[PDB]
């Protein structure tokens, strides 16, 4: 069977260069390519069909070429809104066979998180539990370190992060982190703080407050 | 002027059976190669099923003799049947128009599939309130303890959009969701302007307003 | 008393594209099938309701050969029962189809450096063909809700495509010529026998 490798999987670039995915068949399919490009949340988008035909409504910065088993797709200047991953299918097969895909990252300049803290609000502690928030907002690149201390006690086990896809107009990301403790267990304490470490910060961050006040 | 439109997706349990509908509009699904393709949260593509404009139908070895793809003319409608649902199908399933050589133009908005044992629970809601850092504060709501996804969040009825940031949603040990939406606003703005989330669950058909305030 | 002549089908320097498939009628005349089970140039000799060793020793009121270029990946698609976009839309073997079917690699002849773009087979098409059933009409299909009047565009597709046979090609998407051989038996007298 025919098989399609995808390489790289992963690419970061910055705003205006030249980007270059390669697909690659097992054996000869003549020029029976198609490219794809899929934002998040987003049904797929037919960018170039037969190897090269850019399909109509495709920016011409969006160009393919290639035949036999090696096809390459190429954007001639990187914009922030081109964050996507990008497919390759084999045409003409019985199998409709994927490529594996490649995420392209937009790469720019360091962006420092701009933190925040949430109390758990008075309506859930009603239920039994606290939830309590840490914001990271903005920031580039993605790589974040958040630690959660509870009167200078350090968490583990107890919290769970969510990053946001990379923005399309600013290329930046934004970071969630929840500790869950139960009423009971939030109540022993006083001091909550969530503690971030980031390259665009020259010392790691914290934000705190004193449940109560 | 060309649209496919789908529906039908809902939680299953496994073993259960489903059909999801798409229809279509400036393209005549009898006249064209259609296809369903579906996509697995953080997976790839997966071609599934294809009904060419002559009638012949195939599948993809992982549906063979469980899906079972038709069309309706008359409503210009292209149909997915499935039987014996299993948990590794469930996905977003796409509608599509093959131009015949496997490359598709039109897709639909796509339709979500869940197969699981677990029943169906509308989301809890609570605030996220600014307390604030420099010029700018930061508000936001708490979409907890739901099962399946997806939600959506807006904020004001969709006026608010910029600095508006939705997390995906991540898996409690419970078997629940949880997730969280905030926006930055300037912190003039927060006694003289409203905030208000809007969270919609389909799958529990539920949709709650959260109204945000300071304390 | 003459031979059939079946080396104008094999040996043909000159082949039919699938949509426009060419059948020759090949009639009284002694065949000598030992030339085809015998030889060893084919890469694919499938009979049907008949053995092919076993030919010589029956007669038959017309014998037809169909032939045409189609992908390797294809070959499997020229037999009953089959479907696809040959068998639906360019040629359709009946399922009570008695005779054979023989074909071999030509991409010594069929493809050309930059491709070979003559083949072409029908992609679009309302309906399935009927058993032997030909089309070799060129309208423009109409794939939406507008009509084409003739002008190629967004949803207004010319019904052939082309193969391009490129040397480089895997084996599937190789050109293989495929001649089919189909055995009437009418209530008529015979005309094709084996020695
Ligand atoms: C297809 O042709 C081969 C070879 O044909 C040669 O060129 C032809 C134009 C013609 O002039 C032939 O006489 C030439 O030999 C045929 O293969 C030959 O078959 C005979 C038996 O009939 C055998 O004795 C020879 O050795 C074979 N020669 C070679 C080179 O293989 C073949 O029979 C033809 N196919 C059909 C269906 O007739």
């Amino acid at each position: 069977d025919i098989v399609m490798t995808q390489s790289p999987s992963f690419l970061s670039a910055s705003v205006g260069d030249r980007v270059t995915i390669t697909c690659r068949a097992s054996q000869g399919i003549s020029s029976y390519l198609a490219w794809y490009q899929q934002k998040p949340g987003k049904a797929p988008k037919l960018l170039i069909q037969a190897a090269s035909t850019l399909q109509s409504g495709v920016p011409s910065r969006f160009s393919g070429s290639g035949s036999g088993t090696e096809f390459t797709l190429t954007i001639s200047s990187l914009q922030p809104e081109d964050f996507a991953t990008y497919y390759c299918q084999q045409l003409n097969s019985y199998r409709y066979t994927f490529g594996q895909g490649t995420k392209v990252e937009i790469k720019r300049t360091v962006a420092a998180p701009s933190v925040f803290i949430f109390p758990p609000s008075d309506e859930q502690l009603k239920s039994g539990t606290a939830s309590v928030v840490c914001l990271l907002n903005n920031f580039y690149p993605r790589e974040a370190k958040v630690q959660w201390k509870v009167d200078n006690a350090l968490q583990s086990g107890n919290s769970q992060e969510s990053v946001t896809e990379q923005d399309s107009k600013d290329s930046t990301y934004s970071l969630s982190s929840t500790l869950t403790l139960s009423k009971a267990d939030y109540e022993k304490h006083k001091v909550y703080a969530c503690e971030v470490t980031h390259q665009g910060l020259s010392s790691p961050v914290t934000k705190s407050f004193n449940r109560g006040e | 002027e060309v649209q496919l439109l789908e529906s039908g997706g809902d939680l299953i349990q496994p073993g259960g059976s489903l059909r999801l509908s798409c229809a279509a509009s400036g393209v005549t699904v009898s006249s064209n190669y259609m296809s369903w393709v579906r996509q697995a949260p953080g997976k790839g593509l997966e071609w599934v099923s294809i009904i060419y404009p002559g009638g012949s139908t195939f599948y993809a070895d992982s549906v063979k003799g469980r899906f079972t793809i038709s069309r309706d003319n008359s409503k210009n409608t292209l149909y997915l049947q499935m039987h014996s649902l299993r948990a590794e199908d469930t996905a977003v399933y796409y509608c599509a128009r093959d131009l015949g050589s496997g490359d598709m133009d039109v897709w639909g908005k796509g339709t979500t599939v869940t197969v699981s044992s677990a029943s169906t629970k509308g989301p809890s809601v609570f605030p996220l309130a600014p307390s604030t850092s420099g010029g700018t504060a930061a508000l936001g709501c708490l979409v907890k303890d739901y099962f399946p996804e997806p939600v959506t969040v807006s904020w004001n009825s969709g006026a608010l959009t910029s600095g508006v940031h939705t997390f995906p949603a991540v898996l409690q040990s419970s078997g629940l969701y949880s997730l969280s939406s905030v926006v930055t606003v300037p912190s003039s703005s927060l006694g003289t302007q409203t905030y208000i989330c809007n969270v919609n669950h389909k799958p529990s058909n539920t949709k709650v307003d959260k109204k945000v305030e300071p304390k | 008393t003459n031979l059939c002549p079946f080396g104008e089908v094999f040996n043909a320097t000159r082949f039919a594209s699938v949509y426009a498939w060419n059948r020759k009628r090949i009639s009284n005349c002694v065949a000598d099938y030992s030339v085809l089970y015998n030889s060893a140039s084919f890469s694919t000799f499938k009979c049907y309701g008949v053995s092919p060793t076993k030919l010589n020793d029956l007669c038959f009121t017309n014998v037809y050969a169909d032939s045409f270029v189609i992908r390797g990946d294809e070959v499997r698609q020229i037999a009953p029962g089959q479907t696809g976009k040959i068998a639906d839309y360019n040629y359709k073997l009946p399922d009570d189809f008695t005779g054979c079917v023989i074909a071999w690699n030509s991409n010594n002849l069929d493809s050309k450096v930059g491709g070979n773009y003559n083949y072409l087979y029908r992609l679009f098409r309302k309906s399935n063909l009927k058993p032997f059933e030909r089309d070799i009409s060129t309208e423009i299909y109409q794939a939406g809700s507008t009509p084409c009047n003739g002008v190629e565009g967004f949803n207004c597709y010319f019904p052939l495509q082309s193969y391009g046979f490129q040397p480089t090609n895997g084996v599937g998407y190789q050109p293989y010529r495929v001649v089919v051989l189909s055995f009437e038996l009418l209530h008529a007298p015979a005309t094709v026998c084996g020695k």
